[PDB]
DNA sequence: AAAAAAAAAAAAAAAAAAAAAAAAAAA
DNA sequence: TTTTTTTTTTTTTTTTTTTTTTTT
């Protein structure tokens, strides 16, 4: 069974690949997000709950008074959406938090208050999210795209051999805190354990270690293996372990137990250590040499003496030895070095180090981070302790302990967020381990490397040190203050945490307007993943490691959309069916095969977990049970691809689609395109402006319905129901009486937009696409958006491209469009553009709106009204007046400051608005337009009220006709009356009187609502400081084709429009009808994107079946014979799901169907399951088109045959918003610059070109002289000489007077700023 | 440019505007072009 | 074209003259520049003659 | 004060530079000091203001350098002297080496190949708008304009006689194209303007192969020479007929590129047996009478006779006339070579070297204006006949090899063959993986071989006989051989299989992706194959 | 009401040139 | 014990074209 709007246009659908995971809700990491941030959380982790945990409470400075933090709510926004953004002000929610203040009392540290007192305070307002992810901060849509850095933790890169003439490794690990300073070890050319704290100077490793209250005997036995060294009266026997001998090479005998092992010279051999192990020994004996230059452990003290004969980390030698001997010393603990298993990495690294003690390794970290003051024995000691061990200054986050933990191999997975003593010491240890041999790096890449911030987490992170700043405010008051009763009111300041808040969501590199020219544009943004911003790389530190596609990319982020330029691969798209781990972390579904079966329950794979199991491909066959068909099947294990047998695989892709984006499984036959020309599509397939009627993809690729619905513009009925009333601006739709509740009449209402502007200057429109008396259901669409139909993305047009060389029309990649596409008008577009009047307060006087203009004829006021303000509907061309406006002028006595139309623009003046301050007087259209709001908002409340008023009185008539019955007594006298009758005694009785009140209840809600709308539109709004009113208008231009309006496909095959030509002129095959586009066939080849090819040939074959039908369907034939068609029309191809049986169809609704079918069969191509280029043969030869595709062309001029046969079909062609008219602009003497005297900036402010410093090298490799000397002499710089050679220009004289640069004399001026004197000797 | 100007003015140097950069800044005619004639003819007036 | 004067009630030492690397002052007289800064901050006295 | 602008903006809201924030603290600064030195205060004190006025100047002279750059009110380090004088934003790189210009402007462009190699398109809009004090002058020389003010209304309100004031001016008065990356002197060139109704620039089709400008919205630039001089050497130097020849080397940069060059190679070629082989014609005339009525086709094997002239003689020209072997289409052409080359020139295939080599050949034998009325003779004709050819691309011109899924099994099994050999122990690690590159690169040749020898001469028809191999018309076959807008390498990765594809770190991957374009690529494939793309693009970029 | 500058900011790669500090290696 | 060379380390440059509660 298929929805009612699906059953008006089904899609025919060629994918073999069933699906298991319908394409989840596409907007579901920002809404998740937002929802985390605000919401009362019973334990507070996550939201605002975290935050105030966090902070709160308060403690004076031991003032025996503290703040504690109670609970938090959100007061309804004054304002709504669409007032928001029509008045100009942020749709933010006021967050109102009780707080509860207590004073103690005198000797008592933890004993009871003796006063309290809770109070509601309202602190700062948050941007909410409207229902499509989008927040509204000035009247505008900004968006916050989620950013993607490195995850905090421990990671342990190297250096891969750089850096070095030698070629060799440095490892080195850094620990990387969601706040606070790093921490990084890194090796050097020496194999010295060097630290530095927060990227800051260079130091020995274990001066952090002296720091940590540990002693050089300390370190060594913690990153050492003791050896021991006997003497047994002579010989300097020694305590062997067969493991350490490994790597060496027998200086000497090596026996025990009078059985010689090895021998001298020979070296030591895995044999003769399990030899060792097996004699079991375990001491043995050497000469003194061994020990000649071993290192000692710890301090060993003369017993008689009490003097040290030799501190820890000592080389000893034969003196050494011989001194202590005597001593009475027969232990000796040495540290066990070896070149490649446990390196002396940490011996050199204490020669190395100066300090001796805490005090010193704490005075030297003072000095580096704080260098210049003097150290002191409390500052170093509390820097330290507040560097790396303080809540307040350092907190891994958790993401962040949960990579730490799981990084250095730790069974549990939370903690503190602090570090500790036992965490750097085992960071330490395992990058010496990874130095040793055992380990390997963490690249940088693997995206079980890297979170997803959203909205959320940032939004709750600016709120924060908001919340501290307020901290520092209360606590300098408090301790200040006494207890005063002072409310907690004037304690709290509402400035600092507003600011910051509307600061990020205002400001930032991540909060940017957003891309509203689309459906797609909009769904792709907000689902889009950015590297940069606050916290993460910029793009001028990035090198290739981070641009590339790492292979754990596959069903995360999107390898084949990343906007090509200078930021490539750094604002990765998010895959379609991505999501984010509770860490953040990008995880992917998956489907669970058991033993043999595939199971259709569905796990979620974090990039870590992936790389461990066996994941295959989509497109596996299955034989109606999940068994594997095959054997042997293709499987990606562990970042590489290999051929696995049928029981070791783990997992399969849920649907073929999750490889891409969103922005591109909208791409047909994508399978068979490059991957340059596939990100070139999907680059260019977001800038398609809605044209003036949106038609259909007649190739899609099944995944547009989505698209539509889930993005906010396309609108869907929140509840079932049937129409009851549309008009183009508005639908009512009267809910099922199942799906109503019980307590209210519910209808719904949905007030429609009507040409308002996007903030790319498109426009975005609403229409109705249901009939009146229709059923619709739940989630079904009503209205469709821009650039939608029938609630299918429509982005563009399809049209009957012809691939061909046509005169050199479209030599490079020009395009050669047919005049019958402009006279159809399918590529026209409405651009609404805003223009702007503020009247502020001057010191002279207030500004004036008056009609009235100085100077000015009749005619140029005769557009405008008697305020002055011109008319709804009246075109303007370039020049006019648009908002009479007057200023005081000094020594008429006032000057003319109208807003007039910029020239070049010319539109219809679709709206006007008129913004007032609080307590200033209104002109008369700010009258009428209030006016005209106010009588709308009067009409549908009046509207709304009517019919649930009607029910009730009906309920009224139905109760009378019982227990009184009046038949005829009744109807005759006003219903207002129905109300005051009697009753008997029954349980009826108290029934009148109780309808009576509530119908009493509704007229007051009626009017009080009608009250609140009448002085929210009559309040006389906010403004900027010292501005008295503002008075906006709306033009609409309407764009059509012309050479030079950019085109492209879907293929990311692109071109200039390079000539209209003639309805005639163009090529046409015997049938008469021309090819409405003529491309280049050369670019398919080079390019290889042979996608298009494909797209063409089907769309053929869709626009063959679809003349059929429009054939069969002229003469009234009968519904058999549509029916019979149809149904073998879908039931072609092989395997194809969707069985469509139109059996169940009604004969109305088949007919229907062809009645929005005959501009052609929309066809469904699936990205990666994709339609077989032999289905394709079938379907054309469906109708009566050849088979192969291409069609015989006779040339629309010459009339005679083209030779070999040419390609034609039904192509979809997008309109790229970079039109021709945008562009081309041209100056001759505009108004020049004030510092540098020079033309100003381009288009709109007059300007010219850039003739730069890589123009200049452009002539004189020429024999350019004098053109040079103009173009940076008298065109641009020379104050005189360019009016000179405009008098002469118009005298007739063609010559100059150069003279020299005025910005010249600028920079010697500046350069004689500074203490240098320049001057031009003669 | 900070360690140009600094080394210009502490030498006290003295440029002759003959390349082909400085008498584009200046906006006289170029050395190389059509003006190396005059350029030629203003070498040849002085010093004569 | 017109220019002004202001008179610093103390000589100032020119950062281009003074902390360009090959510093003019620094090696004018043999003097470190470290010693240099120092002075210019108060920090020390200096003997003159 | 000028240098550093005090404006009020529009609305009593005052702009102003960071000059002024930094002398406001000097002055501000030196008052305190001189204050405190006549109050006599202590030593610390006035020490302290002594050395932050130090620092004052410090950030006046040049800020950011000692210490940290101070901010204003906005957060970010203000710019001082310095920053104005260096920086690629300094007034050397920004408004001394290069300025904004007037009399310019910019636009899209597209391919107009109506027009002569020295002439771009102009639209009106923009041409009005750029030679505007030249229609001013030229009004009031004629005494349409009693004053400028008047002259400036009527050209304002785009009266019908400022048209005639247009075209006349335009006629003699060259404007220079500016692509915006000009790497070298190519990237300016100065044609003559030609009044076109729309709003693109035209521009000439082969000039795009010295610009580097495609058609796919990249804007370009027109400047205006002013004075009588720097018009005679926008006609004299920087002319696009003038720079026939690059300066880099000694070829020409007038080269038919892409699509000129498929229509002469379709029209310069021959076909088996087509309408109307092995007759006679009385020279080129007769050749193209017969093509356009149909009689014969386009290319069938016939003798002409031809004239065909040498300048061998001390500089006179000797003609000689024979009986040919050639066919219509190559008689056709012969029409537009000029006098001096020989007919051999145009006698073969005439791919992209062999019809550059006939421009230079041209060149070299007759001057410089021959050779331009020759490149825009073979531009005209080149795209009628590619016109003419309707040579399409359809998804039956990728023939994939018969033999292609033999070639993969084969690989296939030597593969588990090696794999087999590896559980064995015989094959280290490496070394198998070297052998199973080998083998599939050795495949991949093969699958290559068998594709180009079923797609360049697999074509077979018969003449009085059972049959004969010819060069195949196959489209992509056309437009690869040729060399317009194709090659050997961009094909086979539709047809036969791809190949391999490396890893970000620059590895060949085992397995190769087996798929080629006409098949489709599973997902992996896919996925393997974006590596490189984005390798390429970020190299690029 | 006219004016006015403190902060705790913290942060980035990559590559290379140049100056200053430090460590050999002597006699 | 002093002095010169060489090495190391820190620092300085470059990194495309266009399009807000508080003193006078």
């Amino acid at each position: 069974v298929y929805s009612y709007t699906e059953k008006k246009r089904i899609r025919k659908d060629f994918g073999k690949r069933p699906q298991v995971l319908d394409v989840p809700y596409l907007l579901s990491i920002q809404l998740d997000s937002f929802q985390k941030f605000i919401e009362q959380d019973p334990e507070g982790q996550y939201g605002l709950e975290a935050a105030f945990r966090s902070v709160f409470p308060i403690q004076s400075y031991s003032g025996n008074s503290e703040l504690q933090y109670v609970s938090y709510r959100l007061g309804e926004p004054v304002f709504d959406v669409q007032e928001c953004q029509i008045r100009g002000v942020t749709y933010s929610a006021p967050l109102r938090v009780k707080l509860r203040l207590v004073i103690y009392e005198r000797e008592a540290p933890e004993g009871t208050v003796k006063d309290i007192k809770e109070q509601e305070v309202y602190m700062g307002e948050i941007p909410l999210m409207t229902d499509n992810g989008t927040f509204v901060i000035n009247g505008t849509e900004r968006v916050i795209v989620s950013q993607l850095h490195r995850s905090p933790g421990v990671f342990f890169d190297s250096d891969k051999g750089k850096t070095h003439s030698s070629g060799k490794v440095l490892y080195n690990a850094r620990i990387i805190p969601y706040r606070g300073s790093w921490l990084d070890f890194e090796f050097d050319p020496k194999d010295n354990l060097f630290v530095r704290i927060d990227r800051r100077r260079k130091l020995p490793a274990t001066i952090i270690l002296r720091a940590l209250n540990y002693t050089t005997e300390q370190i060594l036995d913690l990153f050492f293996e003791k050896v021991i060294f006997e003497i047994r009266d002579n010989k300097l026997q020694m305590e062997l372990v067969p493991e350490r001998l490994r790597g060496e090479t027998a200086s000497f005998d090596i026996e025990a137990n009078g059985k010689v092992y090895v021998e001298k010279g020979r070296r030591i051999t895995a044999r003769h250590i399990r030899q060792l192990e097996k004699d079991d020994v375990k001491l043995i004996e050497v000469p003194v040499e061994y020990i000649a230059g071993k290192v000692v452990a710890k301090d060993y003290i003369d017993e008689s003496t009490g003097e040290l004969i030799c501190a820890a980390n000592m080389e000893l030698s034969l003196d050494l030895l011989a001194k202590l001997s005597q001593s009475g010393h027969k232990r000796i603990e040495t540290l066990f070095t070896n070149d490649l298993d446990h390196g002396p990495y940490i011996s050199e690294t204490l020669r190395v180090d100066p300090t001796n003690d805490r005090l010193s390794a704490l005075v030297e970290i003072y000095r580096m981070m704080r260098p210049g003051e003097p150290p002191t024995r409390e500052a170093a000691e509390s820097l330290f302790e507040n560097l790396f061990f303080s809540e307040d200054r350092y907190d891994l986050s958790a993401v962040g302990r949960m990579k730490f933990n799981r990084s250095l191999l730790r069974e549990e997975i939370e903690g503190s967020g602090i570090l500790s003593k036992d965490d750097i010491i085992d960071v330490m240890k395992k990058l010496i381990d990874i130095r040793n041999g055992k380990g390997e790096v963490d690249d940088i890449d693997h995206l079980g490397n890297r979170r997803i911030r959203s909205v959320g987490e940032m939004a709750e992170n600016q709120f924060r040190v908001g919340l501290v700043r307020v901290e520092r405010a209360v606590k300098e008051r408090l301790s200040l203050g006494d207890l005063d009763t002072l409310m907690p009111q004037d304690m709290i300041n509402a400035k600092p945490i507003s600011a910051a808040v509307k600061e990020f969501f205002g400001s930032s590199q991540l909060s940017q307007f957003m891309d509203q020219n689309n459906p797609l544009s909009e769904i792709t943004h907000k689902r889009r993943i950015s590297a940069l911003g606050p916290g993460g790389l910029t793009r001028e530190r990035a090198g290739f490691e981070v641009r590339d596609v790492h292979p754990t990319h596959y069903g995360r982020v999107c390898p084949i959309e990343t906007p090509e330029g200078p930021n490539i691969g750094l604002i990765n798209s998010l895959s379609v069916y991505a999501q984010t781990n509770e860490y953040g972390f990008l995880e992917t579904p998956y489907r669970k095969v058991t033993d043999g079966v595939v199971t259709d329950e569905i796990h979620y794979l974090s990039a870590i977990e992936e790389g461990n199991y066996v994941i295959a491909q989509a497109n596996s066959n299955l034989d109606e049970e999940g068994h594997f068909v095959e054997d042997l099947v293709t499987c990606r294990s562990k970042g590489e691809s290999s051929l696995f047998s049928r029981d070791q695989v783990d997992y399969m892709d849920v649907s073929t689609q999750q490889v891409v984006s969103v922005g591109a499984s909208l791409i047909p036959f994508l399978e068979h395109d490059d991957a340059n020309r596939a990100l070139m599509g999907a680059n260019m397939q977001r800038q398609a402006v809605p044209t003036l009627r949106a038609d259909k993809p007649l190739v899609g690729t099944g995944m547009e319905r989505a698209v539509a619905v889930d993005s906010g513009v396309t609108a869907v009925a929140k509840r079932g129901g049937v129409v009851q009333y549309v008009d183009a601006s508005r639908i009512v739709i009267k809910v099922n009486e199942d799906e109503m509740y019980p307590g209210e009449a519910g209808i719904d209402i949905y007030n429609l937009t009507k040409y308002t502007r996007s903030n790319q200057n498109t426009c975005i429109n609403q229409m109705p696409c249901v009939s009146l008396g229709e059923p619709v259901e739940r989630g079904d669409v009503l209205a469709d958006g821009p650039s939608t139909d029938l609630g299918e993305l429509a982005l563009g047009q399809n049209m009957r491209v012809a691939f061909m060389p046509w005169n050199g029309y479209n030599f490079e990649d020009s395009i050669l469009v047919s005049e019958r596409v402009v006279q159809e008008d399918r590529f026209t577009t409405i651009h609404i553009q805003e223009l702007a009047c503020v009247s502020r307060d001057t010191k002279l006087g207030p500004e004036e709106i008056t009609a009235d203009i100085p100077n000015v004829g009749e005619a140029a006021l005769s557009k405008l009204d008697e305020s002055g303000i011109v008319y709804i509907g009246a075109e303007v061309t370039g020049g006019d007046i648009l908002v009479g406006k007057v200023t005081p002028k000094g020594e008429s006595d006032v000057k003319d400051s109208s807003l007039r139309v910029p020239n070049g623009v010319s539109g219809t003046v679709i709206d006007v608005q008129v913004f007032t301050r609080d307590g200033v007087e209104k002109d008369k259209r700010a009258l009428e337009i209030e006016e005209m709001q106010l009588k709308q908002a009067k009409k549908d409340l009046s509207e709304e009220l009517q019919i649930l008023e009607a029910g009730l009185f009906s309920r009224i008539r139905a109760v009378l006709v019982a227990g009184g019955v009046e038949a005829e007594k009744l109807d005759k006298l006003p219903r207002d009356r129905w109300l005051e009758l009697g009753l008997t005694d029954e349980e009826k009785q108290n029934q009148l009187e109780q309808l009576a009140e509530q119908y009493d209840e509704l007229k007051h809600e009626f009017e009080k609502k009608l009250e609140a709308k009448r002085r929210k539109i009559t309040q006389g709004d906010d403004l900027a400081p010292g501005v008295l009113k503002i008075v906006k208008v709306y033009l609409a231009v309407k764009r059509r084709i012309q050479p030079g309006d950019k085109m492209a496909g879907r293929h990311g095959n692109k071109g200039v429009i390079s000539k209209i030509n003639p309805i005639e002129d163009m090529p046409y095959d015997e049938n008469g009808t021309p090819v409405d586009i003529v491309l280049n066939p050369l670019g398919v080849p080079s390019r290889m994107n042979i996608g298009q090819i494909l797209e063409t040939h089907l769309g053929m074959a869709a626009k063959g079946i679809g003349d059929k039908i429009n054939a069969m369907l002229k003469q009234q034939q009968e519904v058999a014979k549509l029916r019979e068609f149809i149904q073998r029309a879908y039931d072609l191809g092989a395997d194809v799901r969707q069985k469509v049986d139109l059996s169940t169809f009604s004969d109305e609704e088949v007919m229907r169907l062809a009645e929005n079918l005959r501009k052609g069969m929309p066809i469904a191509t699936p990205v990666f399951d994709g339609a077989k280029e032999a289905e394709i043969k079938e379907l054309l030869k469906l109708g009566d088109l050849p088979t192969s595709g291409q069609i015989r062309l006779y040339d629309g001029r010459t009339g005679e045959q083209f030779e070999r046969p040419v390609t034609v079909g039904y192509m979809y062609m997008l309109k790229l918003n970079h039109l021709v008219d945008d562009k081309m602009h041209a100056r001759s003497t505009g108004s020049y610059s004030l510092v540098t005297q020079q033309p100003l900036g381009g288009k709109a402010q007059f300007g010219g070109q850039r003739f730069g410093e890589m123009e200049v090298w452009a002539l004189e490799a020429y024999g350019a002289a004098y053109t040079l000397q103009e173009m940076l002499t008298v065109k641009s710089d020379d104050v005189n000489g360019r009016t000179k050679m405009y008098k002469n220009i118009v005298d007739g004289n063609h010559q100059m007077e150069p003279g020299m640069p005025e910005s010249f004399n600028v920079l010697l001026k500046e350069i004689r700023s500074l203490g240098i004197n320049i001057e031009l000797e003669d | 440019t900070t360690r140009v100007l600094t080394e210009a003015a502490v030498a006290g140097k003295r440029d002759e505007l003959r390349g082909l950069k400085e008498n584009v800044i200046v906006g006289r005619l170029i050395p190389a072009g059509t003006g190396y004639a005059y350029h030629q003819d203003r070498m040849r007036r002085r010093a004569a | 074209e017109r220019m002004g004067h202001i008179e610093l009630a103390s000589p100032t030492a020119h950062i281009w003259f003074l902390k360009s690397l090959p510093s003019r002052i620094g090696l004018l007289l043999d003097m470190p520049l470290r010693d240099i800064e120092r002075v210019l901050y108060f920090e020390s006295y200096v003997v003159i003659e | 004060p000028d240098l550093r602008p005090l404006v009020p903006l529009d609305g009593g809201r005052f702009a102003t530079s960071d000059l002024n924030d930094l002398y406001r603290r000097v002055i501000n600064r030196n008052n305190r000091l001189k204050r405190l030195l006549d109050l006599a205060a202590p030593d610390i004190i006035v020490r302290n203001e002594k050395r932050m006025l130090q620092e004052a100047v410090d950030a006046l002279l040049d800020n950011g350098r000692r210490g940290r750059a101070i901010t204003g009110s906005n957060k970010r380090p203000l710019k001082s002297l310095a920053d104005m004088i260096k920086g690629k934003q300094g007034r050397f790189r920004q408004n001394l080496l290069g300025k904004r210009v007037d009399y310019s402007g910019r636009s899209v462009i597209t391919v107009g190949p109506y027009l002569r190699l020295h002439q771009c398109g102009l639209p009106k809009k923009m041409a009005l708008e750029l030679f505007k004090p030249f229609i001013y002058g030229k009004l009031e020389l004629r005494g349409l304009a009693t004053t400028i003010k008047a002259a400036k209304k009527m050209v304002e309100r785009e009266e019908a006689v400022v048209w005639d004031i247009l075209d006349e001016v335009i006629r003699e008065h060259p404007v220079l194209l500016n692509r915006a990356p000009t790497l070298h002197r190519l990237g300016i060139q100065a044609f003559e303007p030609v009044l076109i109704e729309g709003k693109a620039i035209q521009l000439h089709p082969l000039v795009c192969a010295a610009y580097n400008a495609d058609f796919d919205g990249d804007q370009m630039a027109v400047h205006v020479p002013l004075t009588l001089e720097a018009q005679l050497e926008a006609r004299a130097l920087m002319m696009s007929t003038n720079n026939i020849l690059s300066p880099a080397n000694g070829e020409p940069i007038i080269v038919p590129s892409q699509d000129v060059v498929l229509g002469l190679y379709y029209m310069t070629r021959d076909c088996v047996n087509a309408k109307g082989e092995g007759m006679v014609l009385t020279g080129p005339k007769e050749a193209e009478r017969l093509y356009r009525s149909g009689l014969a086709s386009l290319h069938a094997r016939v003798k002409v006779r031809i004239t065909e002239y040498e300048k061998d003689a001390n500089g006179e020209l000797v003609a000689k006339t024979s009986l040919k072997d050639t066919t219509v289409g190559r008689a056709i052409l012969w029409m537009i070579v000029p006098k001096g080359l020989p007919y051999s020139i145009v006698n073969q295939a005439l791919g992209k070297k062999a019809i550059s080599k006939m421009l230079n050949t041209c060149y070299r034998i007759l001057g410089l204006k021959p050779t331009v009325i020759f490149a825009d003779q073979i531009m005209y004709t080149g795209f009628a006949y590619a016109a003419r050819s309707g040579a399409s691309v359809g998804i039956d011109d990728m023939v994939i090899p018969e033999k292609k899924h033999e070639i993969i099994s084969e690989a296939e099994a030597e593969v588990a063959e090696i794999q087999e050999q590896f559980q064995s122990g015989l094959v280290t690690a490496g070394e198998r993986y070297n052998k199973v590159i080998d083998i599939w690169a050795a495949a991949n040749d093969r699958v290559s071989k068998a594709m180009m020898d079923n797609l360049q001469t697999e074509t077979v028809i018969n003449r009085d006989g059972q049959e004969e191999k010819q060069v195949s018309f196959n489209s992509i076959y056309m437009m690869a051989d040729s060399g317009a807008r194709g090659s050997a390498a961009q094909i086979r990765q539709l047809a036969g299989m791809r190949g391999l594809m490396a890893k970000p770190d620059g590895s060949i991957i085992e397995t190769p992706i087996t798929a080629n374009f006409r098949e489709g690529l599973n997902v992996l494939q896919y996925f393997i194959s974006t590596h490189g793309a984005r390798k390429g693009l970020a190299d690029t970029a």
